[PDB]
């Protein structure tokens, strides 16, 4: 069952704004960073607001407030620095807020040069270990830069992503596999998912996936690791009212969940349940798809009050409370039941049998309908 | 000895002069 | 007249430094534009090669399809002439059968 | 004369020899024609021996004419010779010997093309068309026997499905090869007939090939096994108990035993007994299958009782996807057709209600603007997605109701509704309206980089004139729309693409100039908020305005634009962080000054507060703010006045004199420019300590006299 | 000390003129290279749009030929069925005509 | 200059005899004659058959060297002139005339038209402006890279006479591909002589920039030739119905292999110089022999082979080198992490951070030592605040003024010595910060505030105005004169005397 747990809405900052990104801290799993876009009704107010809310405390105020000059498009936590909030804004700067400083103004920012990003940055991440971690960012012109978290003045590595006839893929979202620093996947607004490799002899776009018929909003790789490896799988959510499930082997969509209503704005694999993923749609409905239970209807659906358009969803690292941001800035926390969240000990083998049954039935139906 | 202060000009007349510089050249 | 020569010397120094920096900037940017034009010509020649082979494949499919259309339409008009003659012949000896049937009837 | 008549009979029993073309195989006819031609040539060379002509010359010398006329006219030698030499070029080589030893179906096909290409030599011969037709029938009989032997050896019945399917696929392509090669041969004999109208009076063919009925049998076998396979698919699919009845296991065993009992019956027997065995087997199979067919239909009814929405009914109708052609579930679809049409009509009306709200009034435009999509391309994607969902609904309805759902009244009004929605959902008019607007407006960037423009801001009567960068937002949106619409298959004109490429190559300087101008305006607004510190940042504002006045003369196509943009961005960032640090440290200075009134009267806390103020002023001096000593003097008068008021309070609290007086009077003064060293000038007591507190006495020195009168 | 400062003035003058004319040469080289690169991009974009347009025309012709071939093949199949049906009917009426000559026979 | 030139002429004689050996040759036919009309018909039919045998000669240009093509066209030209001069002999004209007298018009017509001598001779005469005096012998005879460069520019300036002939442009492109083929072969021969793996880095870099200059010369001469080919194609539109412009030259793979080899060798030299500098225990010797073993493991693989097995061997050797270098890097990270087991005071830790600074170019070594740098930067921030507090008091209020008074130092020069000592301590602290944060400390998170504070502090440490004020007021003095000339101030001439 799905139930409301907590509602976050700040009166001064998060009013008349649409949530743009959500993240939970890896070290401190009760902390949510929530990006925001510009309120057009208040030009004197800062364009980009990044709030940090707390789960343990029962107050309604944001625990930290940051704001940049330009509209913040994607802000995450630093995975190996506990004090930094790294945001990527509309102008292409990568601002780096600090919490120990007395200022809400960023303490570090990248230049707007040709050696750095220039178009809006919609995907930033921190990859690596303690001894070797980097910040990866891709703009919407397809430029990918790998920075170090100290020297944000020029990138350590940088390239332009091009697949065919040196045409620039316009990257909208980016995901990384579990335990991988080299390979990653990108979803463009041209409708095409591309896999890619960071460094090596072949650096850049590796393959191509045809798939969708609209801009791709959110792509997430598989997170839960158990008896059977599933890191080659990922899910995508796009503008054509579908959620498409893929693997890196097959060049075709393995399944196309048509959310017959409104668009689909974000999707995300659960980090504990290996067969569960959540998606949001455009009329406020949040759906959970458990593939071991049923692959045609949502397992559990909820609707936020007033039905606003939902932008982003994000699971906690415990897989128990998910966070969803809407068009009014109202961060809502939804607590899933233990019958849906906690997996059984045979759930990886059951998902392997379910994936084999999906593959066999769909391929057999296709080859028996075509011939 | 005490030196008198330097001050940047008022912004309105400054970029009004720069508007004249833009239009004349 | 030492002060005038000193003023001339410092003015010449500031002009020298200014247009030396202008020289270095112009050289670097000219190298940049040459490299970018080389990149553009490389894009032109590769895209040339690739889609020219694609165009030749599609043209091959085009006049193959034209050959198929021509032979099928020729078979169709041969069929047209033969059924026209067949129905004409069947109708005339049907009339002959009717006349001979009335001959047997009377 | 008697031996002449003996020779006449001996060659008249051979020249009249003829073989019926309907009887026997083709190879028998080939061997007969070859042997007859060879024997006729043998008796021809024996006829032309000189001793025979010697006997005819002797009989001519004996006036026995009748034997000579018999040997000249009644022989029939010349006509039979012309017959066997007219049929010779067709009969010289013939390819059925390769067919008789062929074992694989492509070898059968290549023997077929060899035979039918060898049959093309009839056009130069006087072969009768009816004998050619009987020869083709004999070829078909030999084909039927050979491929029956091949199919009997391969044993297609008891073996698995896929390779059995592919060998009948190869057999049916062999039948197609026979069909179109017979078509080519038939038009060849037609064009042969068109030259001999008065000779042959037998127009129609009426050929019945022997293999054809077997082909029909194989065709029946094809669909039969196909049906069985499809049935077995759903019988392993839907028959699972939804969370174990004997009905589902009875269905699995009924299908298995029905297929076994039809597997016992041989299907390759083309005879009448084989035909009636085939018919009895299919009647038994239909009787065994109809029970589980009725069970499947009843479970479809019970499954449709609990199904409410259109997508649910489509998802459960596609579970029985392989049984749409069996003529019992079609009645169940016909009974439930009206509910499907009504509910699909409701879904179409729901999509029409979505599209009824316009694009700028909807949330899709807002969420596309959030995710960086320009509004015309977002509207195009919106209309294309509604059209795609309409096409998906029509495709699903057509696929479930069969082709030919148009003729009903509900079907024709549903098609009318879909047609109206599709012509309301066109996307081309929006595209060339946008193209006409952009081509009329005729955008493009050139000239100098900055622009002064005077606007009327509310709250101010005077027209406030502002500075912007010469780069319209419509340039950036036009570049985004060109990059979006070139993806979408829409042809955009040349000037728009060239303008977009110039904009994309000039964008990184323009966005940095826009950010620097906005940062400078925000920092100047923050400075104008606090008028008290305007003289501290006079040097930085002078430097930034000097840089703006230097760069206002630059053109967009200049070469100096690359380092100037970086220099301006660095200077404006430094100016902004200097102003923010000045704001923080001036708030600290004001807090420490306002806390001097509430600080209790002692030397140590006054010295600590003055040390903190001196440290803040020292940090002001380290970053070298402009006009520091004037602002320090203006602060020094205020703190001296505060110390005078506190001296009044301390003196009237007393009403050992100098011990109480040296608490305030020995406090060190605030030094503005103290980082300078080398100048060996020593400040006196009045400019090092607050010795002029009696000059800043708020009530005048009369209270000092009140301190002197008590002693 | 006029000698040394005038020497500095002289060296400043000659180096300023020399690298000033060198600067003018690089500015001319810059302007030529910028014009060359701009014309290369314009030619590339023209070639793009024209060749992609004729590609789309070839795709339209391929689809039209496919549809024409399909409908003409359908015509040939059902019309061959017409040939077989009318041939069967005329065979039957030939049989009844032979029955009528049999009726004349006895 | 005698014996190397004699050796080059000897190699030129050997190379000349090599293509005289391997020259594809045309069989020289001979027209026989009678030592009656039907015998002449058979003889002239043998003539027509052998002339059609010679004149139908053609060669696929996609195979063989370019010198084979040049020699084939030159030999065809010579053979066609020999056939033309043999056909115009008086005896051949005589037997053709008496065949014309015999009214055997078939022989005369078939010897007039069906021989195909006219159009073949016209075609080879049209081609012969390009085929003469071709300079590819200079390419196959050169061993120095500048010689290869001038041979390449001579070949590409010979190729500009396409405008005279009516050569096929596709055949010209395959000729260019053959030029690329034997250019790659000669470059492989020269670099195999040069033994690039066995040489030091400086000569390796000289031959790499020379070979890439050769590749660059090929590049722009190819763009000029391609411009001329586009000019000659758009001017002759009616001649060629079909036209493709694709070409894959055979030297680009060798260029990419050389680029990858040079980019490997630069990284290996950069690591090995640092390792042999600063790692002079068993761990140091272990690391240097592992580095030498990795270099020898790559070195034993013949990198000049461009084939598929050579490519796989190069990738295997580079993967083994990368894994060995990663093992050496982890070993030296574990060696550097033993600092707190030895360094307790920050001063000797500063010293071993200065001695071992050259490992911090690598990203793993820089990212591993992270929590140390915050403490070190905090220590230098404390020392910078202490240096500010030493400048909190001024020189007249300092004890250094009394120490300068006692030890016979004038107060102005004592103030200048005091300020220069403060500046020296500030520069030492900035050198320490640069050592701690490595190269590029000026754009770090913590080093930026340090750099800004050091710059604004050095702006207030200038001593020009004190010297100027002293020189203005003075216009004990000899003490100022002989102290201020040590400090680099240009004293006035009237004050020295």
């Amino acid at each position: 069952k799905l139930s409301l747990n907590r509602q976050f809405f700040d009166e001064r900052w998060s009013k008349h704004r649409v949530v743009s990104c959500l993240d939970w801290s890896s070290q401190y799993p009760e902390l949510l960073v929530a990006s925001y876009n510009n309120n057009e009704d208040a030009p004197h107010e800062p364009d980009g607001v990044a709030l940090v809310w707390n789960m343990k405390y029962k107050k309604t105020t944001p625990e930290y407030v940051f704001h940049c000059q330009s509209a913040v498009m994607s802000a995450t936590f630093a995975k190996f620095h506990p004090n930094l909030v790294v945001g990527g804004t509309y102008s292409g700067q990568i601002v780096l807020w600090d919490n120990r400083s007395n200022k809400r103004t960023p303490v570090q920012r990248t230049p707007l040069s040709a050696a750095a990003h220039t178009h809006p940055v919609y995907c930033v991440n921190v990859v690596g270990t303690q001894n070797a971690h980097n910040l990866i960012s891709i703009s919407t012109d397809g430029k990918i830069c790998s920075w170090s978290l100290d020297m944000l003045s020029h990138p350590q590595d940088s390239m332009e992503l091009v697949h065919k006839q040196s045409k620039a893929v316009a990257v909208t979202s980016m995901s990384f596999p579990v335990g991988d620093v080299n390979n990653f996947v990108v979803g463009s607004e041209e409708g095409s998912v591309y896999t890619a490799c960071r460094h090596g002899s072949k650096a850049g776009i590796s393959e191509m996936f045809e798939g969708h018929q609209g801009p791709i909003t959110g792509i997430h790789c598989h997170a839960a690791v158990g008896a059977v490896d599933f890191s080659h799988l990922f899910v995508t959510s796009s503008f054509d009212w579908t959620v498409k499930l893929w693997s890196t082997k097959n060049n075709k969509p393995l399944y196309s969940f048509e959310d017959n209503a409104g668009y689909v704005y974000d999707v995300m694999w659960s980090p504990t349940h290996p067969a569960l993923f959540a998606c949001v749609d455009g009329m406020g409905r949040l759906d959970l798809w458990n593939l071991n239970n049923d692959t045609e209807v949502p397992t559990a659906s909820i609707s936020v009050e007033g039905n606003p358009a939902l932008n982003r969803v994000r699971w906690t690292h415990s897989g128990r409370e998910i966070a969803v941001g809407d068009s009014e800035g109202q961060i809502v926390i939804y607590d899933v039941g233990e019958q849906i969240a906690v997996p059984r000990n045979d759930e990886w083998a059951r998902f392997g049998r379910t994936l084999a049954e999906i593959n066999a039935n769909r391929a057999d139906a296709e080859e028996e309908a075509a011939t | 000895v005490h030196d008198k202060e330097l001050a940047a000009e008022d912004e309105q007349v400054f970029l009004m002069k720069q508007q004249s510089l833009l239009a004349k050249q | 007249n030492l002060d005038s020569v000193l003023s001339e010397n410092q003015e010449h120094e500031v002009e020298l430094e200014l247009l030396r920096e202008d020289n270095e900037q112009l050289l670097t940017q000219y190298e940049r534009e040459k490299a970018l034009r080389r990149q553009a010509e490389e894009k032109f020649i590769e895209f040339e090669d690739a889609l020219e082979q694609e165009k030749k494949e599609l043209q091959i499919q085009v006049e193959h399809y034209e050959f198929q259309t021509r032979q099928l339409e020729l078979k169709a008009k041969n069929y047209a002439d033969q059924i026209s003659r067949l129905e004409e012949r069947e109708s005339e000896m049907k009339k002959e059968y009717n006349a001979l049937h009335q001959r047997h009837t009377e | 004369q008697s031996g002449v008549n003996r020779w006449i009979r001996e060659i008249q029993k051979v020249t009249k020899l003829d073989r019926d073309p309907a009887s026997g195989t083709a190879l028998q006819e080939i061997s007969f024609w070859l042997n007859l031609e060879r024997a006729l040539y043998r008796i021809q060379e024996k006829r032309e021996s000189p001793e025979v002509l010697l006997t005819l010359d002797i009989l001519k010398h004996g006036k026995r004419f009748h034997a000579t006329v018999s040997f000249d006219t009644d022989t029939g030698l010349k006509q039979a010779l012309e017959t066997v030499n007219d049929y010779n070029p067709l009969m010289k080589d013939f390819p059925l010997n390769d067919l008789l030893s062929a074992t694989e179906l492509d070898k059968i096909r290549q023997a077929l093309v060899a035979i039918f290409t060898h049959l093309r030599k009839i056009r130069n011969t006087k072969y009768p068309i009816q004998r050619a037709l009987r020869l083709v029938e004999a070829i078909s009989r030999d084909l039927s026997s050979q491929l029956l032997k091949v199919l009997g050896t391969r044993k297609l019945m008891h073996v698995a499905y896929e390779e059995f399917e592919k060998v009948m696929v190869a057999c049916f392509e062999v039948f197609q090869t026979w069909d179109d090669e017979y078509e080519k041969l038939q038009v060849l004999l037609r064009d042969i007939v068109k030259r001999k109208r008065e000779e042959n009076l037998k127009m129609v063919w009426r050929i019945n090939p022997a293999h054809r009925k077997l082909q029909a049998r194989l065709d029946q076998m094809r669909k039969f096994r196909r049906q069985h396979e499809q049935l077995r698919a759903v019988i392993v699919r839907v028959l699972r108990p939804q969370v174990f009845d004997a009905a589902d296991a009875n269905a699995i065993e009924e299908v298995n035993l029905a297929y076994e009992n039809v597997k016992e019956v041989d299907g390759l027997d083309v005879s009448k007994e084989g035909t009636e065995a085939w018919e009895a087997a299919m009647k038994r199979y239909d009787e065994r299958i109809d029970r589980v067919e009725t069970r499947i239909t009843a479970r479809l009814r019970d499954q449709l009782g609990t199904a409410k929405n259109a997508n649910e009914m489509f998802r459960i109708f596609s579970r029985f996807n392989a049984l749409f052609v069996r003529p019992h579930i079609r009645g169940a679809i016909r009974e439930y057709q009206t509910q499907l049409i009504q509910r699909v009509k409701d879904d179409i009306e729901s999509l029409h209600d979505k599209f009824k709200v316009q694009y700028p009034q909807s949330q899709a435009c807002k969420m596309s603007h959030v995710r960086d999509l320009p509004p015309v391309s977002g509207s195009i994607i919106w209309a294309k997605q509604i059209d795609r969902q309409l096409t998906a609904y029509m495709k699903r309805v057509e696929d479930v109701l069969g082709k030919g759902w148009e003729n009903h009244v509900e079907g024709q009004k549903l098609k009318q509704d879909g047609d109206s929605f599709r012509m309301k959902l066109n996307t081309q008019e929006i595209f060339d309206d946008w193209a006409r607007k952009v081509q009329q407006r005729n955008l493009g960037v050139s000239g100098r980089i900055f622009t002064i423009e005077s606007t009327r801001v509310r709250g101010r009567t005077g027209n406030v004139l502002k500075l912007k960068v010469n780069f319209l937002p419509e340039i950036i949106t036009l570049s985004k729309e060109v990059r979006n619409l070139k993806w979408l298959g829409f042809r955009v004109p040349l000037a728009i693409v060239n303008k977009a490429h110039q904009a994309n190559q000039l964008y990184p300087f323009a966005i940095s100039l826009i950010e620097s101008v906005r940062t400078y305006e925000r920092t100047c607004e923050k400075v104008e908020e606090r008028n008290t510190i305007s003289l501290l940042v006079a040097g930085l504002k002078k430097e930034v305005q000097a840089l703006i006045a230097e760069g206002i003369a630059l053109v967009w196509e200049s070469y100096k634009l690359d380092p100037y943009v970086q220099r301006l961005a660095e200077t404006v960032f430094n100016f902004q962080e200097k102003v923010d640090d000045l704001l923080i440290i001036e708030e600290k200075i004001d807090l420490e000054v306002r806390s001097l009134e509430t600080c209790m009267y002692d030397h140590k806390t006054f010295s600590e507060i003055l040390n903190r103020v001196q440290k803040a002023v020292d940090d002001l001096n380290l970053h070298s703010y402009s006009n520091l000593p004037i602002w320090v003097n203006k602060l020094d008068m205020e703190i001296e006045r505060i110390l005078g008021v506190r001296l009044q309070a301390g003196l009237r609290a007393w009403t050992e004199m100098f011990a109480w007086k040296m608490v305030v009077l020995s406090l060190p003064r605030i030094q503005s420019q103290r980082y300078q060293v080398g100048v060996h000038y020593e400040l006196t007591e009045e400019e090092k300590f607050y010795r002029n507190a009696l000059t800043r006495m708020p009530d005048g020195p009369v209270a000092l006299e009140e301190s002197y009168s008590a002693v």
